[PDB]
């Protein structure tokens, strides 16, 4: 993901 | 009649006397930011800010809130971004945010701009929003990582972001969150934030006590073990790794 705090 | 109040999970409320069927509706609704404090007061329907006044919550008497409106003629209206429309006012600030924080250079090396506080806070305090054009996952992923310096994921479906030319204070700011610089030893967090003009959102939070004039930064969270990150970030994720053997 290319954005800021995503959740994995 | 007597009063309710709704409380988001961030701390935000709702509160006024409601209607017949238990909704927030009426010319005397408020929204109550996380301070306890800070106000935006007048007519809602069903919890959506038609026309919020600023003011101030000075005491509360039997639970009724009560407060003086604030001078000037600020007003604020429900306004969820889309994917092409950032905000009706994008230079309109919010008025909880300036008060807590400003833009200047970043103290990190080559980083451009930074988010600073203002006052000194305790931990666990909503300092900022972040607030952006609503666009998919497959848009973001699927582009170069230079058109990606603002997006933020907010859920599965949702990612925003604050494109050009809107990174600049000077056309867009309505919400200061993307001016937040990254850290690895952060002092503040993204948590989810439901605002009465954006929408559900993010935040930045403190997670412990800053001081007036720190550089706020959060951790950006890019996935090391795809690292799907930009240049900037991988050079300092080594250095990271490197200081604790
Ligand atoms: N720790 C860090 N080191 C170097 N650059 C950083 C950084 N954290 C953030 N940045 C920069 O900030 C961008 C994300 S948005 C942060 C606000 C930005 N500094 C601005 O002036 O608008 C990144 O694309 C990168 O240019």
């Amino acid at each position: 993901s290319k954005s800021k705090d995503r959740k994995y | 009649h007597g009063v309710c109040w709704i409380y988001y999970p961030d701390g935000g409320s709702l509160v006024g006397e409601v209607n017949e069927d238990g909704e927030m509706t009426g010319e005397k609704i408020a929204y109550v930011y996380p301070d306890e404090r800070t106000a935006l007061y007048g007519k809602f329907i069903d919890g959506e800010m038609i026309e919020g006044k600023l003011a101030t919550l000075m005491s509360t008497e039997e639970g009724r809130p009560h407060f003086e409106l604030m001078p000037g003629n600020s007003v604020y209206h429900f306004d969820k971004s889309t994917s092409s429309c950032i905000s009706t006012n994008a230079l309109l600030p919010d008025p909880y945010e300036s008060e807590r924080v400003y833009v200047a250079e970043s103290l990190i090396s080559s980083a451009g701009e930074g988010l600073f506080s203002k006052v000194a806070v305790g931990p666990n305090t909503v300092m900022s929003f972040y607030n952006g054009v609503r666009i998919t996952h497959q848009e973001v992923d699927s582009r170069d990582w230079a058109l990606n310096g603002n997006t933020l994921s907010l859920d599965e479906e949702t990612v925003i972001d604050v494109p050009e030319p809107y990174n600049h204070v000077s056309k867009y700011c309505a919400s200061l969150g993307h001016k937040a610089n990254h850290s690895f030893t952060p002092n503040c967090i993204f948590d989810m934030f439901v605002h009465p003009r954006f929408g559900p959102i993010k935040c930045i939070r403190t997670l412990r006590a800053v001081e007036a004039d720190e550089e706020l930064t959060v951790a950006y969270g890019y996935d090391h073990s795809p690292p799907e990150a930009p240049e900037w970030y991988q050079v300092e994720l080594k250095a990271f790794q490197a200081t604790q053997q």
